[PDB]
RNA sequence: AGUCAAGUAAUUAAGUGCAUGUGGUGGAUGCCUUGGCAGUCAGAGGCGAUGAAAGACGUGAUAGCCUGCGAAAAG
RNA sequence: GUGAGGGGAGUGAAAUAGAUCCUGAAACCGCAUGCAUACAAGCAGUGGGAGCACCUUCGUGGUGUGACUGCGUACCUUUUG
RNA sequence: GAACCCACUGUCGUUGAAAAGCCAGGGGAUGACUUGUGGAUAGGGGUGAAAGGCUAAUCAAGCCUGGUGAUAGCUGGUUCU
RNA sequence: UGAGAAGCAUGCUGGAGGUAUCAGAAGUGCGAAUGCUGACGUGAGUAACGACAAAACGGGUGAAAAACCCGUUCGCCGAAAGACCAAGGGUUCCAGUCCAACGUUAAUCGGGGCUGGGUGAGUCGACCCCUAAGGCGAGGCCGAAAGGCGUAGUCGAUGGGA
RNA sequence: GGGAAGCCUACCUCAAGAUAAGAUUUCCCUAGGACUUUAUGUCCUCUAAAGAGCCGUUCGAGACUAGGACGUUGAUAGGUU
């Protein structure tokens, strides 16, 4: 029974799942377009969008929090200098998840994660 | 009447391939190709290869138009099976059989 | 536990009678005019008037 | 003088399997079951060749009784009258007439009833 | 012509059973021998310190194996 | 897929004689046609029996299926059984 | 109390990862200690701080080849009309 | 067709042997022996896909990339899951090329197939000199034969010698 | 006639595969040919109704199913406030 429960497991421990989601967020912020599995893509929003929401205000405390959550100086820099001002007047919804068939390896459903205003 | 095409040594069992072969029996060539392209089964690529071979043979040798063709008959036959030995616990050994099948497709009209 | 008698081919086929496959939902795209899975991105990179992987 | 048992054994098995066409399951494919099936069929035929006469006689008696009760009599009384009227018609022709020719059976019943009186 | 009521036919096969036609795996049968088995009639009944029986390594088609041969090495 | 495999052309008396190569059976596994089958209980047959489908030397005929019905608890050994 | 040797309890495993194991605990750990290499003891024999224990996954008498196609008042099977 | 074991004629495949009547000899008739050999079914597309640690993304080749290559992040061992000798196995070592079979999946990858290369010693080890346990043993003692023991000797490292 | 925690009703749940397959309210489908074996006959031409399903966002529903809500005429899920 998981009535009114939010979250995923993906067959991983807490630390492995957290590190994988952080790495996925960093890769997405670096390349602006990635291809992953469907549940991972749908769960990436809840960890990616709060970072962009936090980056909308440029303060020392916000920078330190973004660094503590990302652990990447280049990512924090690119975020606060590019993605913050870009989505200044947008009320959420900075990601786009599009189904892209299945993987030829294990027939797993795939999906493209994209930014709404890239390139 | 019927343009035939045979694929021997499919490296798959007949029971797993009959499930895919039952889908395209009686359909047109375009619908069958569309169904086989967007499927995730393993025997689908073999059935698609056999169907494309049959269609190409019908176009080249008999000079039949492709829009009038349809999957008239299709079936799967058993083939030679390889025998291997698998070591079990307590020194026992079991016999494993790798199965193979042939696919026959005849397109008509 | 193991069976006491053989299972005739009739009962085997009656049990297998639920192993039929099903087709997918394929539609013709309005922009490219190609067959594609519904609610899925076309193999070339086009979906809903937009085009990914600009070339 | 070595002798091989291929041809004659194959022919015997083929004859036995051909004598058992139409059976269900292994009774039409396996020799071990087909032999027993053929033997049982032979025994059943031997018994039914005797049972058939009783079955048909019972059918004839039932039809004659129906006709006699239609003509206001019973089977026993009509048979007794026909035996007293010196009529030697068997039950087969009587049942055939009762099923097909109603006026002839009525005349026979009238003669039997007159002989009873 | 139509409503209402009562009675009563035909129509389904996800699958299966039987018969026939057409195929697959499989290597029984039929035909044949390149190999064995048992004898007759004639031989011989041994090889070796001048290095025997049995082996290792080498020698040409080109790389290997089988036969032949031994740095004079299919002579 | 410069793969495997197959369809044409050609050789061959013969290619379901194509190198997994004379003939090539049974168990076992597919496809097509014909009939029956989703309210009725058991060694799965036997004696009757309506209908349906193709044949015809067009029948009180042939080939398949066969609803409904009476009867019916496998084979061999060892035992009084 | 570590390496090393051993195997007292429990869980799991029992067509197992393994024809004797894993994990959590446990005992000895300067000695009657553990271990490498090379030798000796051969079957009514050897060895045994002694359990009928060990002697190539086999021990109230190891394995192989011959007598040998041992014997069985016992069990099973024994084919066309 | 006959009471039976069976006989006869013929449609399709097959491509070279078969054999009347009467006599003679049998390796002369299979459904069972937890019978022997080979092939194939049910279970069933079910169980299972093998300690201590974990993976994600971008690009490349390629018919096909979760497993290959390059790069960017994460995690584990570190008295070992690191680096070497002895025993043991002989090409598994390196390069090019391939995916039929092997890899408990695919594979462009490999300790897989094919082709071509690679091991350089006065100082390392072996060989050699010497010997322990032990083996063999000229003469010799004993024993039906085979043979047993053993002296002078000769071998035998796990030891000593630049 | 009286007569008990006993039986049938009464209380809660399931229930028309009850093949005896029930009832009620509403909604939908009203064209042109050929042939034969003139029959809810067989082939053609022309439309696919009311609805159901496939698919997607999902659930206080759920092993897979099934069931409930929604799909630009939208607050079904995520994000933002
Ligand atoms: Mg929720
Ligand atoms: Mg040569
Ligand atoms: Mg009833
Ligand atoms: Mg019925
Ligand atoms: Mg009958
Ligand atoms: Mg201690
Ligand atoms: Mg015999
Ligand atoms: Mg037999
Ligand atoms: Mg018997
Ligand atoms: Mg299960
Ligand atoms: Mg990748
Ligand atoms: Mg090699
Ligand atoms: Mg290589
Ligand atoms: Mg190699
Ligand atoms: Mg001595
Ligand atoms: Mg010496």
């Amino acid at each position: 029974m998981r009535h009114r429960n939010s979250g995923v497991k993906l067959g991983r421990t807490s630390s492995h799942r957290k590190a994988m989601f952080e790495n996925l967020a960093n890769s997405l912020f670096e390349h602006e377009l990635i291809k992953t599995t469907l549940p991972k893509a749908k769960e990436l929003r809840r960890v990616a969008e709060p970072l962009i929401t936090l980056a909308k205000n440029d303060t020392v405390a916000n920078r330190r929090l973004a660094f503590a959550r990302t652990r990447n100086a280049a990512t924090v820099g690119k975020l606060f200098t590019v993605l913050g001002p870009r989505y200044k007047e947008r009320n959420g919804g900075y990601l786009r998840v599009l189904k892209a068939g299945f993987r030829a390896g294990d027939a797993a459903p795939m999906a493209y994660v994209e930014l709404v205003d890239r390139e | 009447m019927e343009v035939t095409a045979k694929l021997r040594g499919a490296a798959i069992s007949a029971q797993k391939a009959r499930l895919v072969a039952d889908l395209i029996r009686g359909k047109s060539v375009a619908h069958a190709l569309n169904i086989l392209n967007f499927s995730n089964k393993k025997a689908a690529v073999l059935v698609k290869k056999a169907l494309e071979s049959a269609i190409a043979n019908a176009e080249h040798n008999n000079s039949l138009d492709v829009d009038d063709l349809k999957v008239s008959t299709i079936y799967v036959d058993e083939g030679m099976s390889l025998k291997r030995i698998m070591p079990r616990a307590k020194g026992r050994a079991d016999r494993i059989t790798k199965r193979t099948c042939h696919i026959t497709v005849k397109v008509g009209v | 536990a193991v069976q006491q008698n053989r299972k005739s081919r009739s009962r085997r086929d009656m049990r297998r009678s639920h192993d039929a496959l099903t087709e997918n939902a394929l539609t013709v795209d309005q922009a490219t005019g190609e067959t594609h899975r519904r609610h899925h991105v076309t193999k070339d990179g086009f979906y809903r008037g937009r085009q990914l992987f600009a070339k | 003088a070595r002798v091989k048992r291929g041809v004659v054994a194959h022919r015997r098995h083929k004859k036995i399997l051909a004598r058992a066409k139409g059976y269900y399951g292994a009774r039409s494919r396996v020799y071990r079951v087909a032999f027993q099936a053929v033997i049982k069929a032979g025994q059943y035929a031997y018994r039914d060749r005797r049972q058939k006469k009783r079955q048909f006689r019972a059918l004839w008696i039932a039809r004659i009784n129906a006709g006699a009760r239609q003509n206001g009599l019973s089977y026993s009384r009509m048979i007794d009258g026909l035996k007293k009227a010196q009529v030697i018609i068997d039950r087969r022709v009587l049942a055939d007439i009762a099923m097909h020719d109603a006026v002839a059976f009525a005349a026979l019943a009238e003669k039997a009833k007159g002989a009873l009186a």
